DNA sequence: CACCACCACGCGGGCGGTAGCGTGCTTTTTTCGATCTTCC
DNA sequence: GGAAGATCGAAAAAAGCACGCTACCGCCCGCGTGGTGGTG
RNA sequence: UGGCGGUAGCGU
C-alpha cells in the first residue's frame, strides 16, 4: 500500500499482529448524520422540518370557511461565515422560509367550493446549523449538544424483590411510557387485586378502564378467563373434562368415566393419572353438588318465565343460588377456570372490589380521579378519556415506541399507528397476568436494548414541534377574525414562539453545554458523549446504584472505563469507536459474519437486543489465516455471560480489538496491562492537557492519533489535490490539479491558518504549516498542524527521560521531580489568553465615551493608550494598569476597564464593536481596512490568475493570427486587447474575449465591494449599550512546584522541586535523566503499562539516538536505507509492511531526519508489542535488554547499589495550574448582607470555616481561637477594625462584639410573628 | 471505610477444658444422653 | 429593613430581584385593593375573593409553596421566602452562624518538604507576605522606616529589600493553622511553624500527612493566621503536631513511616552472606558509617562491632553496658540515632513498617514526648537519605511468572473440562456443579499465588566463600511488599500471579476467573469483566 | 439595617406557620380538625361562634 | 387638529388557553375512611 | 345486639439527602393599554 | 458592586 504524502514524512512502526477488516468511522458521524436529517429535505414525512410541518399542517380556523396548509420550505444562505459569527459574536443560524396556501372557501356553500387561493413564502425564524466540526456557534461561542441516553417508549414489565409490603412477595407492575401524552401503570396489590394508575396519581381498580372502554362484565370475564360449561345433565351436572385442568390440582372428588374409577377420594393428581385421562379421551364426569358451590358464575342468568335475573356475573355461588338456577331450567351454566397457581382469580377480585358497575359511572369516577373539585359531567368524562390515550393531538406512540411496543407483546406488525387502542391495553394487562402466574419474565431496565438515545437532531425537531404548536394555535385564533380577502399568510402567523423555543433550546438547555476545547481529544470525547441527565431523564442525587453499573450489553457501545470519577459517575458514558445508531435510536455494533467455520469479511451492525440469539465470538482469537480457529474451544460470549463454546457453534466475530474502548482509552498504550480504576483516570486526565508551545509526538502509541488529529477540525486538510503554490506562516495558497478542476474556475484553494487565538478554557489556538513550496498534495492531506498535534499525529504532551527511584523523599506520596534542563528548553510551558470586555453603555444622564485622557491621573498611566484610549497591541501591561479608558458623566467619573491584579501578559489583539449609527474610531477604521486589505488581497490572487489565463488566449489568438509575438511582448499588456487585427472572425472572437475580460472585472470589483459593505456592515449590540471594546492578554505559564502533571496511566503527581542539572542522577555517557517517579506508585496502583511503555520509549529513542549518528557522519543513503529497513522489519508477524526500496532516494533522507528524534511506535490498544518485541528493539539500539541502567548520583558522584529503570515516557501537564489556585487574603470586600468576607479567586476573599473546622476546633481546646474565627475575623465589623487597630499599634487583644449574621437573623425571625429577643436578667 | 450496596447442625470444640452449662434445666434421655428442654 | 434586602444596582440600568420585595409588593398591593373595596361598601362575593387572595399572598410571603403552588417569580422557579432564608442547608443558621469565611485566611497546594521538622511546614513569601500586612505594618511603624501606614503599604506592596527581613521576624514564632478540605476528625487542622520558601506551593511534613489523609497529586490547604496572643498560645499548646502524636479514637499514634523511610530502613537493615567487609570487628558504629562511605564495607554485611547501650534502672538514671555484638554495618550506622536509653534490640532485625512502630512506641513509653520528635524526624532522615542511595527500582522483569502457574492452570482447565463432560452426563445439577467449579478455581489460584510468593521470596541463590547458599531474595518488588512500605499479597499476586475469581455486579461469582497477569496481556473479555468490580468500587 | 416597618392589614390573615406546620397549632387549641380550619380560613364555609 | 407612534404604567400575577402541567428515593408523621369488637 | 373504641391499611404530606474549591454561560417582569407627543 | 439556576472539573 502507497503512503499518504503527510505520511511519508513520518512512518509510525506497528505492533499489531492482527490484520484489520473495518478501518475506524468517522469520529464526528453521530452528530452531523443526525443534523443532516433534522435539516435535509425530506419526501416522506418521518423526520425533520418537513415531518414536524406534516404532523402539524393543515391548520383548520374554528369554522369551516378558511384554512392554512404547507406546501415546502427552503433553509436559506446564513448571512454570516462560522468565522465571522465567532469574531461578531452573532449565532452562526440560516433562516427559514415556508410556503404557505391560503384558501378560502365559499360561505354560502361550506360542501368543498373554494373561493381564493392564495400562496406566498414566509420567514418563520432562524434555525441554527451546525458546522463542519459537529459544534454549534450560540452567540459566538462553541456549544455541543450531547446525546440523551433515556428510556425507550413502550411497554414495560417489573417489580420488587420483596422491597414492600415486609413479606418478600413480589408485585408485579407494567408502564407504558409514551413519547408524548400521559403514563399508564397497572400494579398488582399484596391482596392480589389489578389497579391502574395515570400520571403516577392515586390507583383504581383495574376494570374501570376497561368498564370505561364500553365492555361489560361479561366480556371481561370472557376475555381474561377461561370458560368451563357445567351443563346440567340428568344428574350429577356434568361438565366438559379437559386434562389440562387437571394439573396440580387436589381430586376431592371420585374421578370415575365408563366405568372405570380413575381416580379415588383423597387422591392427589400426579403426571400418571394425567396420562391416564389423556390417553382416555374422557369429555363426561359424573360431579358432586357440591362441587359447583365453590365455583363463580361467569355472564348473567335471568329467568324467562317471571323476567328476573336469577345470578348476576362474578360472584361467589352458593346452594340455595345453585337449586334456584336448577330448579328454573337453565340446563347450562357458565363458570371461570381458576387455579391457585396457575389461573388466578385477580381480574375476578378486581371487579368484586370495584365499586363501578357501568361505563359512565366508571367515566365518571375516571373524572373525578383525574380532576378532583371539578363537577364530573358526562360529556367532560367521555371528552377527557377520549383525549387521555385515543387523540393523536394528546398522545403519541412514536414509530420506535409502537416497535418497542409490538416486540414486547410479541406482535409481528410494526407500523402501527401512534395512539393507544382497546386490544393494546388489552393485551399488556393479560401480558401481566400471565407474568404473575409464572408465564413470562420482567424486563430489564439498565438493558441497553430498552435504552434509547435522542441526538441533536430529534431534540430540535420536537422543541420546534412545540414551537410550531404554539404557532398553530395563535393561527387558528387569528384566522377566525373575517376579512381574510385582503390579508396574505405572512400576516397570519407569528415566528416569535419558535423562535423562542429554538433559542431556549440552543441556549438554556441541561445538553447544549460549553464546548471543551482543552485539545483535540477533548473536543472528541465531549461530541461523542452520551449523557442520561437531560430533561426526561435521571438526576444525579437520585440516580441510584443498579443503573450506574457497567452493564454486559454495553459491550462495543459504551466504554467501560471512561466515565466521570465523582457525583455523575456511569451516568456519563462515552461512545465506543465502532458503535453507531439505528434508525430507532438503539445503539449497535459491527461484527464480522462466520460462515461453516471460516470468518467472513462482510460486516453486520448488531443491535442489543438481536445480539444475546448469537454466539460472538472473540477478537482476541488466533486465526490460521485461513479463517479457521486454531483451536476448538473458543471463549464466547452467548446471553450477557462468557463461557467456552465450540468453534462450529460461534456465529458472530469481534472487528477489532479496540472495539469495547472508546477513543480516549484505545489513546493509552498497554492498556490491558493497566487497572481498570487506573485506565479510568488516565482516559480523564488524557484530555485535561494543555498545549504546549511546541507539539511533541508520543514515542510510543497506538496508530490512532492520526485519526483523532484528522477528524478534530483543527487541522487544515487539503480540500483538492495539487501543489503549494503559496507557502506562509499564515495563509496557504495550493494550486489544483487538472483533474479536480471546476469549469469557470481558476483553480486555487485558499486556506487562511488561525493563528493565538483564545479557546473556551482560555488556552491558545494555533496553525502551524508543514508544507513547502511544490510540494505536491492530494485529498485528505493535512496542510497545517493544530494545538496539539505534530505532522497530523496528536501530541498532547512531551516524551520525557524518566528514571524510577526514590530521590530523597522529593517524590514521596506522588510527587515528581523535574530537571531544570525541562524548564530551559520550555518543553511544558504554555500560552494562555484571556479576554477582557469594556462596554460603552447608555446612561440616563448622557452616553459615556471611549477617550484618551482619565481624570485624576499621571501621564504615565496613559503612555501605553493611544490616542483612540485603547491600549497599543504588543504592549505589556501588567495588574491594575489602564486597558481602555472610559469615564461616565456625573463632570465624570472613571470607569475605565483595567487589568485584573495579579494578571499579566501581552496585547495580542484589539476588536471593536459599534452600534449602526453610531460612529466608528480611528482603531475600528483601521481594523476594518486591514480587514478589507486581506479580503481584496485574495480577490486580487484570483484576479491575477484569470487574467492570466485570459490574456494567454488572448496572446495565441493574436499569434494565431497577426504573428506579431516579437512585438506584442514588447508592448504593454492591455495594448494586446487595444490593438485590432484584420477583420475576420479572429477580430469577432478578439471581441468576445475583451467582452469577457471586462465583464470578469466587473464581477470582481462587485464580489469586492460586496466583502467590504459585509465587512463594514455593523453589528448591533444589546439594547443600551453602544460600544464593545476587547482586548486579549496572552500570557506564557512555565512549569513550576505544584503544577500538575501525569501520564497516559493515571499515574497524576505534583512537581516538588526543579532541581537542579548538575544534581540530577546520570548515566555512564554523563547526559542527566530528566524526570524521576517514585517506583513505590506501581505495587499499589497497579499500572505496569508505565513500566513497559518506559522500556518501549529507551528502545525507541535509541533507535533515533543511531539514526541521529548515521546523519552525524555524513553517511551514504544505502546505509541508512540498510538501517531504517532493518529497524522496520523487526517483530513477529506484523501486519505493517514498509518497503524502502520505492522511496525514489530522496525521501528515504527526509524519512531519516525526521525519525533522528526516535522512531515511534505504534501499539494497539489490545494487540500491542509482547516482551521480546521489546527486548529485540532494545537489542537493535544496543541498549540492555533489562531495560535497567546503571545510575550515579549527581551530588556525591557515587554509583546506585542497584541498576534503576531508565526511559522514556509520555508526560502530560494537566490543567491545574499552581499560579491559578494560590490564593492569601488579609482584609478587603464583605457581603453586603451577612457582613462576611466574599467567596472565590476572582473576588477578593477568604477561605470558609466550614461546620467541620468549627467542630475540630472544640474537640480541641480551641475556645479563643474559634472565637476569633466566628467573630473578630469575619462578622463583628467593629471588632475587625478594632483588631486592626491593635495588630497595628502592637497589641494582639481581641474585643469579641456581637457578630451581625445574628442581628440579621434576629430581625428575619422578628419579620414574621415570632418576638424574639436577648434578655438581660 | 465502610459499605453500602446490599450483597449448623452441631457444635465444634476446638480448645480443651471443661464446659459449663448457663440457665439450663435438661433430663437424661433413654441412651444416657442429655436433652435440654430449655 | 431594606438593608437587609437590598435593591443592588446592575451597573447596566436595571437592578436585582429581591423576591422579599417582590413578596412584599404583591401583599401591599392586596392590602390596597382590599382597603379600597372595603371603603366602597362592597357585596360579600368581591371583598371575600379579595380577602382570600390578600390571605394567599401573605401565606405566600411567610412561607412560599406550603398550601397552594408557589409563587413563580421571572425565573421560573419559586420566590424565596421568609422561612426560605432561615431554614435548610442554605439559610442562616447553617451558612452564617454555624460556619463563615474568615480573614487571614488562604488556600494553595501542597508540597513534599523532606527537609522539614515535625513542627514546621513551607509557606511560599506571597502568601505569607499577604497573609500577615498588619504586622508587617506594625514593625515597619515600630522600627521607624515610615512615617503613615499609607507609606507602610507603600513599602510592602513595592516589596522593598527590608520587607523580607520584617516578615521573616513577624513569622519567627508565629503558627498558622493547616487545614485539609474534608475535616473528618480532630486532627484535619493542625498548628506548623511557617518557614518561607521561594514558589506557590506550600510544603507539608510527610508525616502528618497520614494525619491529613493528603497525598501530593493535587490536594489543597487552607491556612489560617490566629491574630491574637491567646490563640497563638492555644496553637503552639493545643493545636500544635508535636502535642497530637495519639490518635483520640482509639490512642494509636498517629506518626508512623509510610513510603521511603520504612523502605530506606528495611535495606539498611539487611544482610547477605558475602558481602564486602563481611567478618571484620569494628570500634563502633562510626567505623562502620566510615568503611561504608570509603566503600571497603557493604551496607548488608555481617561484622562483629562494640556498641555501648544505656539502661534506665529503679532510681530513674542511665546506666551504661559496653559489648560486642554480631551486627550488620546499616544497623550500626542506624543505631547513631537512636536515644541512650532505648536497647539494642530494636534496630537488630529487618525493620520492617510494624518494627520501626514498635521502636517508635518504646522510645515514646520509655524517654518521653521531645526525644520521640527528635527521633521521629531523624528516622525519617535516614530513611529517605538511604532509600535514595539504594537505587532501588520496579522493571518488567521483577515480577517474575512462574511455569508451575501454568502448569496449574492447564490442571484446572483440566478438571472444569470433566466437571463439565460430568454434567452433559447428568450426574451433577447446575448449582453443585458450579460451586464444585469456583472451588476449584479458588484452589487453582490459591497454588498459583503460593508457588509465585515461593518463587519471589527465596529467589537468590548467592555463593558464599565456598559454596552456595539460598537467602531471603532481594526483588524490589518482594522488598517493597515484605517491608510494608507499599502494597500487600493480593496486589503482588494479581501482579504476577492469576487475578483470581471476578464478580458480576449482581453479586454472583463467575465461572471463569482471569488467568492472566497484569504484566502478561489481559484480553478483552477479563478487561470488561474487571470494569464492572472497578464501576462498582 | 436595624428600622423595621409594619403594614396594617384590612382584614386578619391566619399564620401559616400556626396552621400547616404539623401539628396545627389553632386546630389543636381549638379541638378541631384541620380541614375544617383551612375551609374557612378560605372562605369555603362558615363557622358558628 | 383629531389620528398614529413612543414611553409611562398599573395592577397583576400561573400561562396560555378555547388544558393541563407531574412520570428512576427513603423515612417519619398524620389521618381518614373502612372493619372488627364489645358492652351499656 | 348496634353504635363508640380500637385497629388498621392505604393515601398523603413533610423532611432529609458531606465538605472545600475552580471555570463558563443565562437571567434578573409584563404587556398590552392608554396618556401624551409628533403629524398628514 | 449581589443573588439564583444550569454545566463541567479537582481533592477527598
Ligand atoms: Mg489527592
Amino acid at each position: 500500500m502507497v503512503y499518504s504524502y503527510t505520511e511519508k514524512k513520518r512512518i509510525r512502526k506497528d505492533f499489531g499482529k492482527r490484520p484489520q477488516v473495518l478501518d475506524v468511522p468517522y469520529l464526528l458521524s453521530i452528530q452531523l448524520d443526525s443534523f443532516q436529517k433534522f435539516i435535509e429535505q425530506d419526501p416522506e414525512g418521518q423526520y425533520g422540518l418537513e415531518a414536524a410541518f406534516r404532523s402539524v399542517f393543515p391548520i383548520q380556523s374554528y369554522s369551516g370557511n378558511s384554512e392554512l396548509q404547507y406546501v415546502s420550505y427552503r433553509l436559506g444562505e446564513p448571512v454570516f461565515d462560522v468565522q465571522e459569527c465567532q469574531i461578531r459574536g452573532v449565532t452562526y443560524s440560516a433562516p427559514l422560509r415556508v410556503k404557505l396556501r391560503l384558501v378560502i372557501y365559499e360561505r354560502e356553500a361550506p360542501e368543498g367550493t373554494v373561493k381564493d387561493i392564495k400562496e406566498q413564502e414566509v420567514y418563520m425564524g432562524e434555525i441554527p446549523l451546525m458546522t463542519d466540526n459537529g459544534t454549534f456557534v450560540i452567540n459566538g461561542t462553541e456549544r455541543v449538544i450531547v446525546s440523551q441516553l433515556h428510556r425507550s417508549p413502550g411497554v414495560f414489565f417489573d417489580s420488587d424483590k420483596g422491597k414492600t409490603h415486609s413479606s418478600g412477595k413480589v408485585l408485579y407492575n407494567a408502564r407504558i411510557i409514551p413519547y408524548r401524552g400521559s403514563w399508564l401503570d397497572f400494579e398488582f396489590d399484596p391482596k392480589d387485586n389489578l389497579f391502574v394508575r395515570i400520571d403516577r396519581r392515586r390507583k383504581l381498580p383495574a376494570t374501570i378502564i376497561l368498564r370505561a372502554l364500553n365492555y361489560t362484565t361479561e366480556q371481561i370475564l370472557d376475555l381474561f378467563f377461561e370458560k368451563v360449561i357445567f351443563e346440567i345433565r340428568d344428574n350429577k351436572l356434568q361438565m366438559e373434562l379437559v386434562p389440562e385442568r387437571l394439573r396440580g390440582e387436589t381430586a376431592s372428588f371420585d374421578i370415575e368415566a365408563n366405568g372405570k374409577v380413575y381416580v379415588e377420594k383423597g387422591r392427589r393428581i400426579t403426571a400418571r393419572h394425567i396420562r391416564q385421562l389423556e390417553k382416555d379421551d374422557v369429555k363426561l364426569i359424573e360431579v358432586p353438588v357440591e362441587y359447583i358451590a365453590g365455583k363463580v358464575v361467569a355472564k348473567d342468568y335471568i329467568d324467562e318465565s317471571t323476567g328476573e335475573l336469577i345470578c348476576a356475573a362474578n360472584m361467589e355461588l352458593s346452594l340455595d343460588l345453585l337449586a334456584k338456577l336448577s330448579q328454573s331450567g337453565h340446563k347450562r351454566i357458565e363458570t371461570l377456570f381458576t387455579n391457585d397457581l396457575d389461573h388466578g382469580p385477580y381480574i375476578s377480585e378486581t371487579l368484586r372490589v370495584d365499586p363501578t358497575n357501568d361505563r359512565l359511572s366508571a367515566l365518571v369516577e375516571i373524572y373525578r380521579m383525574m380532576r378532583p373539585g371539578e363537577p364530573p359531567t358526562r360529556e367532560a368524562a367521555e371528552s377527557l378519556f377520549e383525549n387521555l390515550f385515543f387523540s393523536e393531538d394528546r398522545y403519541d406512540l412514536s414509530a420506535v415506541g409502537r416497535m418497542k411496543f409490538n416486540r414486547s407483546l410479541l406482535r409481528e406488525e410494526i407500523e402501527g399507528s401512534g395512539i393507544l387502542s382497546k386490544d393494546d391495553i388489552i393485551d399488556v394487562m393479560k401480558k401481566l397476568i400471565d407474568i404473575r402466574n409464572g408465564k413470562g419474565e420482567v424486563d430489564d431496565i439498565d438493558h441497553l436494548g430498552n435504552r434509547r438515545i435522542r441526538s441533536v437532531g430529534e431534540m430540535a425537531e420536537n422543541q420546534f414541534r412545540v414551537g410550531l404548536v404554539r404557532v398553530e394555535r395563535a393561527v387558528k385564533e387569528r384566522l377566525s377574525l373575517g376579512d381574510l380577502d385582503t390579508l396574505m399568510p405572512q400576516d397570519m402567523i407569528n415566528a416569535k414562539p419558535i423562535s423562542a423555543a429554538v433559542k431556549e433550546f440552543f441556549g438554556s438547555s441541561q445538553l447544549s453545554q460549553f464546548m471543551d476545547q482543552n485539545n483535540p481529544l477533548s473536543e472528541i470525547t465531549h461530541k461523542r458523549r452520551i449523557s442520561a441527565l437531560g430533561p426526561g431523564g435521571l438526576t444525579r442525587e437520585r440516580a441510584g446504584f443498579e443503573v450506574r453499573d457497567v452493564h454486559p450489553t454495553h459491550y462495543g457501545r459504551v466504554c467501560p472505563i471512561e466515565t466521570p470519577e465523582g457525583p455523575n459517575i456511569g451516568l456519563i458514558n462515552s461512545l465506543s469507536v465502532y458503535a453507531q445508531t439505528n434508525e430507532y435510536g438503539f445503539l449497535e455494533t459491527p461484527y464480522r459474519k462466520v460462515t461453516d467455520g471460516v470468518v467472513t469479511d462482510e460486516i453486520h451492525y448488531l443491535s442489543a437486543i438481536e445480539e444475546g440469539n448469537y454466539v460472538i465470538a472473540q477478537a482476541n482469537s488466533n486465526l490460521d489465516e485461513e479463517g479457521h480457529f486454531v483451536e476448538d474451544l473458543v471463549t464466547c460470549r452467548s446471553k450477557g455471560e462468557s463461557s467456552l463454546f465450540s468453534r462450529d457453534q460461534v456465529d458472530y466475530m469481534d472487528v477489532s480489538t479496540q472495539q469495547v474502548v472508546s477513543v480516549g482509552a484505545s489513546l493509552i498504550p498497554f492498556l490491558e496491562h493497566d487497572d481498570a480504576n487506573r485506565a479510568l483516570m488516565g482516559a480523564n486526565m488524557q484530555r485535561q492537557a494543555v498545549p504546549t508551545l511546541r507539539a511533541d509526538k508520543p514515542l510510543v502509541g497506538t496508530g490512532m492519533e492520526r485519526a483523532v488529529a484528522v477528524d478534530s477540525g483543527v487541522t487544515a486538510v487539503a480540500k483538492r489535490g495539487g501543489v503549494v503554490q503559496y507557502v506562509d506562516a499564515s495563509r496557504i495558497v495550493i494550486k489544483v490539479n487538472e483533474d479536480e478542476m471546476y469549469p469557470g474556475e481558476a483553480g486555487i484553494d485558499i486556506y487562511n491558518l488561525t493563528k493565538y487565538t483564545r479557546s473556551n478554557q482560555n488556552t491558545c489556538i494555533n496553525q502551524m504549516p508543514c508544507v513547502s513550496l511544490g510540494e505536491p498534495v492530494e485529498r485528505g492531506d493535512v496542510l497545517a498542524d493544530g494545538p496539539s498535534t505534530d505532522l497530523g499525529e496528536l501530541a498532547l504532551g512531551q516524551n520525557m527521560r524518566v528514571a524510577f527511584m526514590p530521590w530523597n523523599g522529593y517524590n514521596f506520596e506522588d510527587s515528581i521531580l523535574v530537571s531544570e534542563r525541562v524548564v530551559q528548553e520550555d518543553r511544558f510551558t504554555t500560552i494562555h489568553i484571556q479576554e477582557l470586555a469594556c462596554v460603552s453603555r447608555d446612561t440616563k444622564l448622557g452616553p459615556e465615551e471611549i477617550t484618551a485622557d482619565i481624570p485624576n491621573v499621571g501621564e504615565a498611566a496613559l503612555s501605553k493608550l493611544d490616542e483612540s484610549g485603547i491600549v497599543y497591541i504588543g504592549a505589556e501591561v501588567t495588574g491594575g494598569d489602564i486597558l481602555v479608558g472610559k469615564v461616565t458623566p456625573k463632570d465624570v467619573k472613571d470607569s475605565s476597564l483595567r487589568v485584573p491584579n495579579g494578571v499579566s501578559g501581552t496585547v495580542i489583539d484589539v476588536q471593536v464593536f459599534t452600534r449602526d449609527g453610531v460612529e466608528k474610531d480611528k482603531r475600528a477604521l483601521e481594523i476594518e481596512e486591514m480587514q478589507l486589505k486581506q479580503a481584496k488581497k485574495d480577490l486580487s490572487e484570483e484576479l491575477q490568475i484569470l487574467e492570466a489565463g485570459l490574456f494567454s488566449r488572448i496572446r495565441a489568438v493574436l499569434v494565431a493570427g497577426g504573428v506579431e509575438a516579437e512585438k506584442l511582448d514588447k508592448l504593454p499588456r492591455d495594448r494586446w486587447l487595444e490593438l485590432g487585427l484584420t477583420d475576420e472572425e479572429k477580430q469577432n472572437q478578439l471581441e468576445q474575449l475583451a467582452e469577457q475580460y471586462d465583464e470578469l472585472k466587473h464581477e470582481f470589483e462587485k464580489k469586492l465591494e460586496a466583502k467590504r459593505r459585509k465587512i463594514t456592515q455593523g453589528d448591533d449590540l444589546a439594547p443600551g449599550v453602544l460600544k464593545i471594546v476587547k482586548v486579549y492578554l496572552a500570557v506564557k505559564r512555565r512549569i513550576q512546584p505544584g503544577d500538575k502533571m501525569a501520564g497516559r496511566h493515571g499515574n497524576k503527581g505534583v512537581i516538588s522541586k526543579i532541581n537542579p542539572i548538575e544534581d540530577m542522577p546520570y548515566d555512564e555517557n554523563g547526559t542527566p535523566v530528566d524526570i524521576v517517579l517514585n517506583p513505590l506508585g506501581v505495587p499499589s496502583r497497579m499500572n505496569i503499562g508505565q513500566i513497559l511503555e518506559t522500556h518501549l520509549g529507551m528502545a525507541a529513542k535509541g533507535i533515533g539516538d543511531k539514526i541521529n549518528a548515521m546523519l552525524k557522519q555524513q553517511q551514504e543513503v544505502a546505509k541508512l536505507r540498510e538501517f531504517i529497513q532493518r529497524a522496520y522489519d523487526l517483530g513477529a508477524d506484523v501486519r505493517q509492511k514498509v518497503d524502502l526500496s520505492t522511496f525514489s532516494d530522496e525521501e528515504v533522507m527526509r524519512l531519516a531526519e525526521n525519525l533522528r528524534k526516535g522512531m515511534p511506535i505504534a501499539t494497539p490498544v489490545f494487540d500491542g508489542a509482547k516482551e521480546a518485541e521489546i527486548k529485540e528493539l532494545l537489542k537493535l539500539g544496543d541498549l540492555p535488554t533489562s531495560g535497567q541502567i546503571r545510575l550515579y548520583d549527581g551530588r556525591t558522584g557515587e554509583q546506585f547499589e542497584r541498576p534503576v529503570t531508565v526511559g522514556y515516557m509520555y508526560m502530560l501537564k494537566l490543567n491545574h495550574l499552581v499560579d491559578d489556585k494560590m490564593h492569601a487574603r488579609s482584609t478587603g470586600s464583605y457581603s453586603l448582607v451577612t457582613q462576611q468576607p466574599l467567596g472565590g479567586k476572582a473576588q477578593f476573599g477568604g477561605q470558609r470555616f466550614g461546620e467541620m473546622e468549627v467542630w475540630a476546633l472544640e474537640a480541641y481546646g480551641a475556645a479563643y481561637t474559634l472565637q476569633e474565627m466566628l467573630t473578630v475575623k469575619s462578622d463583628d465589623v467593629n471588632g475587625r477594625t478594632k483588631m486592626y487597630k491593635n495588630i497595628v499599634d502592637g497589641n494582639h487583644q481581641m474585643e469579641p462584639g456581637m457578630p451581625e449574621s445574628f442581628n440579621v437573623l434576629l430581625k428575619e425571625i422578628r419579620s414574621l410573628g415570632i418576638n424574639i429577643e436577648l434578655e438581660d436578667e | 471505610q465502610l459499605t453500602m450496596r446490599t450483597f449448623e447442625s452441631s457444635i465444634q470444640v476446638k480448645n480443651k477444658g471443661s464446659i459449663k452449662l448457663s440457665n439450663v434445666k435438661s433430663v437424661v434421655n433413654s441412651s444416657g444422653k442429655l436433652v435440654i428442654t430449655s | 429593613p431594606p438593608d437587609l434586602r437590598p435593591l443592588v444596582p446592575l451597573d447596566g440600568g436595571r437592578f436585582a430581584t429581591s423576591d422579599l420585595n417582590d413578596l412584599y409588593r404583591r401583599v401591599i398591593n392586596r392590602n390596597n385593593r382590599l382597603k379600597r373595596l372595603l371603603d366602597l361598601a362592597a357585596p360579600d362575593i368581591i371583598v371575600r375573593n379579595e380577602k382570600r387572595m390578600l390571605q394567599e399572598a401573605v401565606d405566600a410571603l411567610l412561607d412560599n409553596g406550603r398550601r397552594g403552588r408557589a409563587i413563580t417569580g421571572s425565573n421560573k422557579r419559586p420566590l424565596k421566602s421568609l422561612a426560605d432564608m432561615i431554614k435548610g442547608k442554605q439559610g442562616r443558621f447553617r451558612q452564617n452562624l454555624l460556619g463563615k469565611r474568615v480573614d487571614y485566611s488562604g488556600r494553595s497546594v501542597i508540597t513534599v518538604g523532606p527537609y522539614l521538622r515535625l513542627h514546621q511546614c513551607g509557606l511560599p513569601k506571597k502568601m505569607a507576605l499577604e497573609l500577615f500586612k498588619p504586622f508587617i505594618y506594625g514593625k515597619l511603624e515600630l522600627r521607624g522606616l515610615a512615617t503613615t501606614i499609607k507609606a507602610a503599604k507603600k513599602m510592602v506592596e513595592r516589596e522593598e529589600a527590608v520587607v523580607w527581613d520584617i516578615l521573616d521576624e513577624v513569622i519567627r514564632e508565629h503558627p498558622v493553622l493547616l487545614n485539609r478540605a474534608p475535616t473528618l476528625h480532630r486532627l484535619g487542622i493542625q498548628a506548623f511553624e511557617p518557614v518561607l520558601i521561594e514558589g506557590k506551593a506550600i510544603q507539608l511534613h510527610p508525616l502528618v500527612c497520614a494525619a491529613y489523609n493528603a497525598d501530593f497529586d493535587g490536594d489543597q490547604m487552607a491556612v489560617h493566621v490566629p491574630l491574637t496572643l491567646e490563640a497563638q498560645l492555644e496553637a503552639r499548646a493545643l493545636m500544635m503536631s508535636t502535642n497530637n502524636i495519639l490518635s483520640p479514637a482509639n490512642g494509636e499514634p498517629i506518626i508512623v513511616p509510610s513510603q521511603d523511610v520504612v523502605l530506606g530502613l528495611y535495606y539498611m537493615t539487611r544482610d547477605c552472606v558475602n558481602a564486602k567487609g563481611e567478618g571484620m570487628v569494628l570500634t563502633g558504629p562510626k567505623e562502620a558509617e566510615r568503611l561504608y562511605r570509603s566503600g571497603l564495607a557493604s551496607l548488608h554485611a555481617r561484622v562483629k562491632v562494640r556498641i555501648t547501650e544505656y539502661e534506665k534502672d529503679a532510681n530513674g538514671e542511665l546506666v551504661a553496658k559496653t559489648s560486642l555484638k554480631d551486627t550488620t554495618v546499616g544497623r550500626a550506622i542506624l543505631w547513631m540515632i537512636v536515644p541512650k536509653g532505648l536497647p539494642y534490640s530494636i534496630v537488630n532485625q529487618a525493620l520492617g513498617k510494624k518494627a520501626i512502630s514498635k521502636m517508635l512506641n518504646t522510645c515514646y513509653r520509655i524517654l518521653g514526648l521531645k526525644p520521640t520528635v527528635i527521633f521521629a524526624d531523624q528516622i525519617m532522615y535516614t530513611g529517605f537519605a538511604y532509600a535514595a542511595r539504594s537505587g532501588a527500582s520496579v522493571g518488567i522483569d521483577d515480577m517474575v511468572i512462574p511455569e508451575k502457574k501454568h502448569e496449574i492452570i492447564s490442571e484446572a482447565e483440566a478438571e472444569v473440562a470433566e466437571i463439565q463432560e460430568q454434567f452433559q452426563s447428568g450426574l451433577v445439577t447446575a448449582g453443585e456443579r458450579y460451586n464444585k467449579v469456583i472451588d476449584i478455581w479458588a484452589a487453582a489460584n490459591d497454588r498459583v499465588s503460593k508457588a509465585m510468593m515461593d518463587n519471589l521470596q527465596t529467589e537468590t541463590v548467592i555463593n558464599r566463600d565456598g559454596q552456595e547458599e539460598k537467602q531471603v531474595s532481594f526483588n524490589s518488588i518482594y522488598m517493597m511488599a515484605d517491608s510494608g512500605a507499599r502494597g500487600s499479597a493480593a496486589q503482588i499476586r494479581q501482579l504476577a500471579g492469576m487475578r483470581g475469581l471476578m464478580a458480576k455486579p449482581d453479586g454472583s461469582i463467575i465461572e471463569t476467573p482471569i488467568t492472566a497477569n497484569f504484566r502478561e496481556g489481559l484480553n478483552v473479555l477479563q478487561y470488561f469483566i474487571s470494569t464492572h468490580g472497578a464501576r462498582k468500587g | 439595617r436595624e428600622r423595621m416597618g409594619h403594614i396594617e392589614l384590612a382584614s386578619p390573615t391566619a399564620h401559616i406557620w400556626f396552621l400547616k406546620s404539623l401539628p396545627s397549632r389553632i386546630g389543636l387549641l381549638l379541638d378541631m380538625p384541620l380541614r375544617d380550619i383551612e375551609r374557612v380560613l378560605y372562605f369555603e364555609s362558615y363557622v358558628v361562634i
